[PDB]
RNA sequence: UUUGCUCCACACAAUAUAGAUGGAUACGAAUAAGGCGUCCUUGUGGCGUCGCUGAACCAUAGCAGGCUAGCAACGGUGCACUUGGCGGAAAGGCCUUGGGUGCUUGCUGGCGAAUUGCAAUGUCAUUUUGCGUGGGGAUAAAUCAUUUGUAUACGACUUAGA
RNA sequence: AGAACUGGCGAUGCGGGAUGAACCGAACGUAGAGUUAAGGUGCCGGAAUACACGCUCAUCAGACACCACAAAAGGUGUUAG
């Protein structure tokens, strides 16, 4: 193991825009390997922090704390609407966000 | 709802001083829930007579279950409907799986050819075919033989993953 | 001088054909075809499982390269007690055609403790390969 | 998971090949289609011809800067079809073009790596027993293709060179496979053949 | 009515058997060996008793149905085309003036150079496909031999060779010099 | 014009990010259809095996993978050279032979772990450029003015000029 | 063209039918979450290329009437009574 990771690299889709109404408060995380909503019940309730960096040293180097949480299921492909705290952008996202593999139900 | 089953609708009109025991009408209405079957009962029996329409009562509403679902033979149902270009008294002899599944497949064909309206589909007596001779269908008897082999192309490959070394194909 | 046809001969479906369910409530359970309905949805039948027949499309059931001698009739429990006469389930676990199914099924049932001490259970054979790659 | 996903053109379609790709290009996933000359369609060459009688407006119908909007060269260009499935008007598609490195025929050596396919991109899973066959090689030649005996020759040089490479590639791995059944008589296939290994 | 199978008993003698793989049929015969590609109908053969052929043809409710007969006729053309052959004895019935027809050789194509054709000084180099020998008159006046080993390589070119002297004004009754087919016989006289 | 610039090596500091946390893994062709192995008079061959998608192969055991020894060895993997080949669509790579160093958890010991107070996108990665030592290599152009006038509204291409 | 009653616009938004001051739903309080109908489920555009049962080969393809309506007389393209 030449790498340490306890999160899933699921491809993000988008955020909470709606028809012609805008209100970015809900994310659209899509985890690969899931085709049924019933298998999306393991991944419930965890810190997700979107990957980014800062500039000047204010904490150690380029670290600014963000937060998030996994919500209910969405769609049929096991799409997770893991809403963040308040830091919910809209800058054409969609990437392998860090999903946090429990805060173990069991 | 899910599937058009079969119910038992019996009428008695007004078994009182006026007409003591009329004729006791009873048919085999094919419908989904216990709501449509009631209206189709009055729709298939428009030959009722001047008494009262407000007396919409049922003698004993139940549920006529499917008689032997595994029993697969041949049946015939007279298709009747009134369109705008006239009418069509049709009659098919398609091999039915059960005894009520023919009605379900009837809505998948009659609405795919002459565009049969849902408020015009009539239901008559269901015939039964056991032996040959009377069978005027060739495509039915052809599919009913003994120890007959045949190849079948096309295959299902339902997936979403963008990774495959299988090199997808169709062989069954 | 002969005709001689190459191959491309798929497993023909007729009276008596053991199959397998991959999708549905009875997924993974063994099944078989006793009576043929038409040129569409075949009438499958699960032996040692206990499940009534139904209208299942060809997209939820595939044929298997195994044959046997049984008559035509839509009946299940009959094809279970007299299965000893035309046994084939023993070959199902003997042939290397259905071993790929249990390869990922049984592995998923394994715990983390039994899926971490396998590295030494694979190098005892690999060490004999490394010497037989250049020297042999 | 993987940074760049390369899709081969070994018997693929056009619009169907860019199905799930649209979900990837919006996410900024680099996907490149190789061998544009190897493109088949489950249709016909018959209908596919009239691509000039109804193909022009709204620019400057004769200019060289603000005139027509592309659509020229062997029908128009397989590159134009991939744009229509991506939000080009937004920067969600502007940056996608930088990721979508699809040129023509042979691109940078990306086909010499991964050739994964899309379940709904090939015509093999979408062909009726009786449907005609379509050839882009004859479609491009129909409207006077330049490098006809040149491109086909360059492709042939790679097929032969790969045949000599696959010969020795299947050689050293054969000794491993042969020693995979004769070396299982020890303590390896006597306790792992009941768990999945 | 969507037929399941339409098998046809094809009588194939020994010595001229064919090779069956995918959709390609091999023509085996002492008199020339040619091939044929079939990628538009999708057929499949099956051996069960050498001579006869019993297969299964689906799709019987459009234009397919009996797509074996349309192939069986083509099979016989490859069997009787390599054994019996197809000698189209065409006779040149024409008066007017003695046309000097001289067939020259060029790159193994044998372009028919027609000199002075009813007053015409145009050299019509009609392309001739390989697999058929063309001679002249020996004992019978005005006779050309079209003995070939195929159908789409002999009869196909013969149709273009006949309609190569099409005139805008003149047609057929202007002069009785029209090239018509006398009898579509075969090479073998006994067969 | 206050001895600078380029290549290899890269002290101490900035400007970044369209989302890094095993790994972008080369046969071609066909779908009323194939691949691999064996055999053979080398073909449109036969036999056997595989297929029901990547839930398969490779890779993984030490402080963010630390400091030693012995056994099992003459393999496998990585950095820095040399010899022998190949490549013309954005070629900018791959493989093999001949040495040395570190490592090499199949099996079998010892030491090290913490005090950080149950986690805090908890860093050992990189687009470009400039400013301090110097081990090699290489000793430059255009525009304005004037002259010639194929060119010429103000410009540009074609001028002459140690 | 001329009457009685008349869900809107006129004097009223947001969502949606590509697009629409006239249709449907909804007679407008300020956030979040959940639940219908109309309108949908490849991208553009917040959504499953999810399943079963039919049919077709058009060098004028087709995918919402009102909203710049087409009819009768034919034909060797096909399926089901």
């Amino acid at each position: 193991a030449e790498s340490h990771r306890l999160y899933v690299k699921g491809k993000h889709l988008s955020y909470q825009r709606s028809k012609r109404v805008n209100n970015p408060n809900v994310s659209l995380i899509k985890i690969e390997g899931v085709a049924t909503p019933q298998d999306a019940q393991f991944y419930l309730g965890k810190r997700i922090a979107y990957v980014y960096r800062a500039s000047k040293e204010v904490r150690g180097s380029k670290i600014r704390v963000m937060w998030g949480k996994v919500t209910r299921t969405h769609g049929n492909s096991g799409v997770v609407r893991a809403t963040f705290r308040n830091n919910l952008p809209a800058k054409t996202f969609g990437a392998s966000v860090r999903i946090f593999l429990y805060p173990s139900n069991i | 709802m899910a599937h058009f089953k079969e119910y038992q609708v019996i009428g008695r009109r007004l078994p009182t001083e006026s007409v003591p025991e009329p004729k006791l009408f009873r048919m085999r209405i094919f419908a989904s829930n216990e709501v449509i079957a009631k209206s189709r009962y009055w729709y298939f029996l428009q030959k009722l007579h001047k008494v009262k329409k407000a007396s919409g009562e049922i003698v004993s509403i139940n549920q006529i279950n499917e008689a032997h679902p595994t029993k697969v033979k041949n049946f015939g149902v007279w298709v009747r409907y009134d369109s705008r270009s006239g009418t069509h008294n049709m009659y098919k002899e398609i091999r039915d799986v059960s005894r009520v599944a023919a009605v379900e497949t009837l809505y998948q064909d009659m609405a795919a050819r002459h565009r049969a309206r849902f408020r015009s589909i009539h239901i008559l007596k269901v015939a039964e075919i056991e032996k040959t001779a009377d069978v005027k269908r060739q495509y039915v008897k052809q599919f009913l033989t003994k120890d007959l082999k045949f190849p079948l192309p096309h295959r299902v490959q339902k997936s979403t993953k963008t990774f495959s070394y299988k090199r997808p194909s169709t062989f069954y | 001088t002969d005709s001689i046809v190459k191959a491309s001969n798929w497993r023909l479906v007729e009276v008596g054909r053991v199959v397998l369910i991959k999708k549905g409530q009875s997924a993974g359970k063994l099944a078989a075809i006793v009576e043929i309905i038409d040129q569409k949805k075949v009438l499958i039948d699960g032996p040692k499982a206990g499940v009534p027949r139904q209208a299942i499309n060809l997209g939820q059931v595939v044929l298997t390269p195994l044959t046997f001698a049984l008559p035509r009739g839509a009946r299940t429990a009959t094809v279970s007690k007299k299965w000893a006469a035309a046994a084939v389930c023993e070959k199902w676990a003997a042939s290397s055609w259905a071993k790929k199914i249990a390869q990922r099924e049984r592995r998923a049932a394994l715990t983390d403790f039994e899926r971490f001490q396998v590295m030494v259970l694979r190098k005892q054979k690999r060490y004999t390969v490394k010497k037989a790659l250049a020297k042999a | 998971v993987e940074p760049v996903v390369v899709i081969d053109g070994k018997g693929h379609l056009v619009g169907r090949l860019a199905s799930v790709v649209a979900k990837q290009l919006l996410n900024g996933q680099k996907i490149v289609v190789v061998r544009a000359e190897e493109l088949n369609i489950s249709g016909e060459f018959f209908r596919n011809k009239l691509k000039y009688h109804d193909f022009l407006r709204k620019a400057t119908a004769f200019n060289k800067t603000r005139g027509p909007f592309h659509f020229r060269a062997p029908s128009r260009i397989f590159y134009k079809a991939l744009r229509g499935m991506v939000s080009h008007k937004t920067a969600r598609g502007k940056a996608a073009l930088e990721r979508l490195k699809v040129f023509e025929g042979i691109p940078p050596p990306y086909d010499k790596k991964k050739r994964v396919v899309v379940p709904q991109a090939l015509r093999v899973l979408r062909l009726k027993p009786g449907r005609k066959y379509t050839t882009l090689g004859k479609l491009s030649t129909s409207v006077g293709w330049k490098y006809e005996d040149v491109v086909a020759k360059l492709e042939a040089k790679r097929k032969v060179s790969s045949a000599e490479y696959y010969a020795k590639k299947r050689a050293f791995t054969k000794k491993v496979a042969s020693a995979n059944a004769t070396a299982a008589e020890s303590d390896v296939a006597k306790q792992l053949a009941a768990l999945g290994y | 009515m969507k037929y399941i199978q339409t098998e046809q008993q094809i009588e194939v003698p020994e010595g001229v058997t064919v090779s069956i793989k995918s959709r390609i049929v091999k023509v085996v015969g002492p008199r020339g060996t040619l091939t044929k590609n079939l990628k538009h109908i999708d057929v499949t053969f099956t051996k069960v008793n050498n001579q006869l052929i019993k297969v299964a043809v689906h799709n019987g409710g459009r234009k397919h149905v009996a797509a074996l007969r349309t192939v069986k006729s083509l099979v016989d053309n490859m069997i009787t085309g390599v054994t019996k052959g197809y000698k189209y004895k065409m006779r040149y019935v024409y008066a007017h003036f003695p046309i000097n027809v001289n067939i020259v050789e060029k790159d193994g194509a044998k372009f028919i150079e027609v000199r002075n054709f009813l007053g015409d000084k145009k050299i019509r180099n009609v392309p001739v496909r390989d697999g058929v020998t063309i001679e002249f008159s020996t004992n019978v006046k005005d006779e050309i031999v079209l003995s070939g080993n195929s159908v789409e390589d002999v009869s196909q070119n013969a149709a273009d060779l006949q309609q190569i002297c099409r005139v805008r004004n003149k047609d057929i009754r202007k002069f009785l010099d029209g090239i018509y087919v006398s009898h579509k016989g075969f090479i073998t006289e006994d067969l």
